[PDB]
DNA sequence: CGTACTTTGGTAAAGCTAACCTAAGTCAC
DNA sequence: GTGACTTAGGTTAGCTTTACCAAAGTACG
C-alpha cells in the first residue's frame, strides 16, 4: 500500500526534516487529520503549502516544538502534530 | 454525527498507520471526540465482528475483512474529494468535512463512473494515494 | 439502512402528498417497510420535536419547521439526482437508490454549487419539480392527470411528465419502462380499464407493459 | 382417546336425552364451559347436579329451548348449551 | 388475563371437540371474549407455527404438536381441580378458574408427585377423563 | 418467562431490601438477565402507575401500592414453597423454580386454604419469613449475620437460619448444598479469608464445599 | 504525576413480535 | 339477513442492539 508504505521511499515527515536540520522540499501529502481543521488548510493555501508547491522547513531543535515553514506567498507555524501529518520530498 | 460508527473508527485507525502513530483506542477517542469507555465498547463490538484484534501491546490491528473495509470508505473519500475539487468546484478547505459524510453512501458503481470521469485519478486533492481501485475492477 | 430514519419519514410524508394519497402512517410502515408499533413510536419522537402532529383522523400534517427539513431533503434528493445523470452518467435505473442515500449527507454549500454546475435545474431526471430552490438562494402542472384514472375514463394516447419517488424504489421495473419507452417526454397509449385494483396496460415506442395500480396512479401524463 | 370419544359408547348429552322423550340418568361428565360459570356452578351442587348422582331429564320439545332436570335436592333450568356440556348414563 | 394466549386457544379447541361442537374461530371468540380479528390473527400466527391448521370448512384442526400441546395443559388443569378439591378444600364452584391459571406454570415434574399424592386419579372432580398419562410414564 | 413481568421486578427490588443490597435497576438488568434499556423501560412504566419512584442516587424505592403487591406475590411465593414441600413432595432444589412461576397464578382464596392446610406457617422451606400474613387474616432477626461478613471476621462455627431467593435460583448448587448439608437447621464451619470478592470454604455433616461472595453474602447463620 | 484502559450504571434512538382493539366491508348460504 | 371471516389502522407491553455519556477505580511506567 502507497498510502501506508510509499512507493517513493524519499518521501519524509515535515517534522524529521525540520529536526534533521531543517530544508527545501517539495509537498506531496496532507494527511486527513490535517483536513479536519478547516481554518488551518484556508492558512496552508493562503502560503502556499499545496501538494505540488515546494517550500522552506526551518531546522527545530526538541521536542513539542512548532515547526516554521516558508511557502511561495509568506510562512506559517505548523504544530508537531500536523507538520508530522505533512510529508515531502527533499 | 459519525453517520457509520464502524466505518469512522475504521478509516480513523487506517489514518494513523497513514500518520505512523501507533493506533490505541486513546487515538481514536481523541480523533473522533467520544469518551474511552465508549471507544472500548465500539473496539470490543468490532473485535466481535471480526474487522480488528487488540494485541498485547493494546494498539488496534485490523483484520483482512476490516482492512477491506477501511480501504473502501477511504477509497470513496478521496474519489469525492476529487470529484468536490474537479468537478462541482467546492471550496478547498470545506471538500473533506463533505467527503467525511460523502464516503458512507458511495456505492461501488459510482466509483467506478468517478474513475471514468475524473480520468483514472490515482491521488486525492491533497496528494494522498487513492487504495483498492484493483477491488473496484479498473 | 435509511440512513436517516427522521428525515426518511418527513419525505415518505413528502411523497404521499406530492401523490395525493392520505399520510397515514400504514403509508410508512409499507413503503419504508418498517412494523406499525416502529412507525408510531418514531412519529411520537417526531411529534414531540415538533415536526409534525398527528390530526383526529390519524393523518400526518408538517409543521412549518416539519416542511421546511422535508423540502432540504427533496431538493438535495433531486439536485443528486441530476448531478448523477447529467454529469457522472449512473444508470437512470440505478440514481433514486443513490440519491435516497445522499439526501442525507449533502450539504447546503454544496447544493449551491450543484445549482451552477448544472445550469439551475428546475425538475429532476424523473419529471419531478425541485422545491426549496428559493432557501438556497437561487409552470401549471393542474393539467396533468394520472395513467390510473386516464385508463378508468376511456384510456386514450398521453405525453409521460413525472415519475413518482415510489415508482423510482424499484430498480428492474426503471429497466423495464426504460425499455419499452414509459420516461419523461416519451408518449404512450394507455389501454381502457373498469375495475379499481386492475393492472393498467400502456403501449410505448419500443413495445408495452403492465402497471399495477399504485404503480399508474404514480405516473402522471397530459393528454 | 375417552375424552372426545368415551370408551363407555352408552354416554348421552342432557339435551339430546331430554329432546328424545327425557328419563332417569346418572351424571357423569360436566364439561369446562359449565364450569366456567360459578353461580351456575354453584346452583347445580345445591340441586345435586353433580358426577356420582341420578337425576330425572324432563321431555323437551323444539331446538333452544331450556331443559329442566330434577336433582336430589330440587330442580334447575338448563339452558341449550349448558344441558349439551353435561354427559349422562341412562 | 388468559396467562397464556397459545395454551387458551389450543385447549378451547379442545374443549369444543370434548362437547362435539365444530371448532371454528367464532367459537374461540365467543367463549375467550376476544374480538373476531384477533381471534383470526391469533389462529394464523399458532398455523405458522405448526399447531393447527384451518381446513376448507373452515373449522380448526389441531396439529400432532397441536394435539400434544393441549393434551398437556388440559392434564395440569384436571390435576390442578383434584388437588384444589381433594387435598386444598377450595370451594367447589371456584376451582376451575384456579386451574384455569395453574394449568399454564404447572411442570410435570409436579405432576408426576400429583399423580402419586391422589393416588392414580383418571378422572377431574367434575368427571371428565384426564388426558395424557401415558405421556407423563405414571 | 417471567409469567409476570411488573410482579418480578417488584419482588426483585423485595428480594435485593431483604439481602441488603442496594435495589439498582442494573441489580435487576443481572438477576432476571434483561438489557439496561429493558429495565428502564418498564421501572419508567411501573413509575407512571405508581409501584415505585426512582430516587436521586437512582436506587429504587417502592410507593405504598408497590410494597403491598411486593408482599402479596413474595407471600404467594413461600405458601407455594411450603405445600410443594410438606404436601405434594417436590424435590428440594426444583421448589424455588416451580413457585417462581405459582407466586402469579395463585388467588387470595387459596393462599387462605394453604395457610389452614399448612399449620399457619412462618417461614419457606428455606427458612426466609412469611410476609403479609395480616392481609390474608391471620422473632428477633437482628442476631443473624451473613456467611460472607463471618468469614471476613475470622470465621467459626455457625448455625444455617436462611438462603436468600437468589441462591435458590441455581438446581445444581442447592442439590450441592443438601448433599453437603448446608440447609436450614444444620451445623457448619466458616473458614477465615481476609479480602472481598473471594470464595469461602465451609464444611457441613457430610462433607465441604466453596460459595461465591454473592451467594455467602444471600446465606444468614446464627453463629 | 501522567497515560491508558476498566468498572459501573446510566442514556436516547431505532428496531422487533405478541396480543389485544374498533369500524367497515366481504362472502357464502 | 344473519353468522363467519377479512380488511385496514391502530394500541400497549415487553423485548432487543447500537451507540453515546460521566464518575471513579485500576494498571503501569
Ligand atoms: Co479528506
Ligand atoms: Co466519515
Ligand atoms: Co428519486
Ligand atoms: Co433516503
Ligand atoms: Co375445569
Ligand atoms: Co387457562
Ligand atoms: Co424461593
Ligand atoms: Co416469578
Amino acid at each position: 500500500g502507497d498510502s501506508v508504505e510509499p512507493v517513493d521511499t524519499d518521501l519524509r515527515r515535515v517534522d524529521e526534516v525540520a529536526r534533521s536540520g531543517g530544508g527545501r522540499a517539495l509537498v506531496c501529502r496532507i494527511a486527513e487529520h490535517v483536513q479536519l481543521d478547516p481554518d488551518l488548510m484556508s492558512e496552508l493555501k493562503k502560503v502556499g503549502v499545496v501538494p505540488g508547491n515546494e517550500i522552506d522547513i526551518v531546522a527545530v531543535a526538541g521536542v513539542n516544538k512548532p515547526i516554521q515553514v516558508q511557502g511561495s506567498e509568506g510562512g506559517t507555524q505548523l504544530q508537531p502534530g500536523i507538520a508530522h501529518a505533512v510529508m515531502v520530498r527533499v | 454525527d459519525l453517520i457509520d460508527t464502524t466505518e469512522m473508527y475504521l478509516r480513523t485507525i487506517y489514518d494513523l498507520e497513514e500518520e505512523g502513530v501507533v493506533p490505541l483506542r486513546a487515538r481514536i477517542a481523541e480523533r473522533l471526540e467520544q469518551s474511552g469507555p465508549t471507544v472500548s465498547q465500539t473496539v470490543a463490538r468490532m473485535e466481535r465482528d471480526g474487522l480488528l484484534t487488540v494485541a498485547e501491546d493494546r494498539h488496534l490491528e485490523l483484520t483482512k475483512a476490516g482492512r477491506a473495509r477501511a480501504i473502501s470508505v477511504m477509497r470513496k473519500h478521496r474519489l469525492a474529494e476529487r470529484l468536490l475539487v474537479d468537478v462541482i468546484g467546492l471550496e478547498w478547505e470545506q471538500v473533506h468535512l463533505e467527503a467525511c459524510r460523502w464516503e458512507h453512501v458511495m456505492s461501488e458503481a459510482v466509483e467506478r463512473k468517478l474513475v471514468k470521469l475524473l480520468g483514472n485519478p490515482t491521488t486525492s486533492p491533497y496528494g494522498n494515494p487513492i487504495p483498492g481501485l484493483d477491488e473496484l475492477g479498473v | 439502512d435509511l440512513i436517516d430514519t427522521t428525515e426518511m419519514y418527513l419525505r415518505t410524508i413528502y411523497d404521499l402528498e406530492e401523490e395525493g394519497v392520505v399520510p397515514l402512517r400504514a403509508r410508512i410502515a409499507e413503503r419504508l417497510e418498517q412494523s406499525g408499533p416502529t412507525v408510531s413510536q418514531t412519529v411520537a419522537r417526531m411529534e414531540r420535536d415538533g415536526l409534525l402532529t398527528v390530526a383526529e383522523d390519524r393523518h400526518l400534517e408538517l409543521t412549518k419547521a416539519g416542511r421546511a427539513r422535508a423540502i432540504s431533503v427533496m431538493r438535495k434528493h433531486r439536485l443528486a439526482e441530476r448531478l448523477l445523470v447529467d454529469v457522472i452518467g449512473l444508470e437512470w435505473e440505478q440514481v433514486h437508490l443513490e440519491a435516497c442515500r445522499w439526501e442525507h449527507v449533502m450539504s447546503e454549500a454544496v447544493e449551491r454549487k450543484l445549482v451552477k454546475l448544472l445550469g439551475n435545474p428546475t425538475t429532476s431526471p424523473y419529471g419531478n419539480p425541485i422545491p426549496g430552490l428559493d432557501e438556497l438562494g437561487v409552470p401549471v402542472d393542474t393539467d396533468l392527470r394520472r395513467v390510473d384514472e386516464v385508463a378508468r375514463s376511456g384510456g386514450g394516447r398521453a405525453l409521460v411528465c413525472r415519475i413518482a419517488e415510489h415508482v423510482q424504489l424499484d430498480p428492474d421495473l426503471m429497466s423495464e419502462l426504460k425499455k419499452v419507452g414509459v420516461v419523461p417526454g416519451n408518449e404512450i397509449d394507455i389501454v381502457a380499464v373498469a375495475g379499481v385494483n386492475k393492472p393498467i396496460q400502456v403501449q410505448g415506442s419500443e413495445g408495452g407493459t403492465q402497471l399495477q395500480p399504485g404503480i399508474a396512479h404514480a405516473v402522471m401524463v397530459r393528454v
